């Protein structure tokens, strides 16, 4: 997300065993980084390998 | 007739005198965007008490 410029960041890494769709679980997410980039932001795309 | 190459080169020498002389000069601009905040000066500190 983007809030006043500030591009922030939250991520993790866990194991599991995708048997369905998701896990009915929880785990919190953290904070990685915080860019102050400034500019507006509609739209996103992935990149594979 | 009234047609000249408009660069012309500098008499930077020696014999020249303080007004003549080359100088390096460096025009420090600054911004104020509504853009965050980049560039800083240096904070201070102290001991630990």
């Amino acid at each position: 997300k983007n809030i006043d410029g500030y591009f922030k960041i939250y991520s993790k890494h866990t194991p599991i065993n995708l048997v369905r769709d998701l896990p009915q679980g929880f785990s919190a997410l953290e904070p990685l980084v915080d860019l102050p980039i400034g500019i507006n932001i509609t739209r996103f795309q992935t990149l594979l390998a | 007739f009234n047609c000249y190459f408009p660069l012309q080169s500098y008499g930077f020498q020696p014999t020249n005198g303080v007004g003549y002389q080359p100088y390096r000069v460096v025009v420090l601009s600054f911004e104020l965007l509504h853009a965050p905040a980049t560039v800083c000066g240096p904070k201070k500190s102290t001991n630990l008490v």
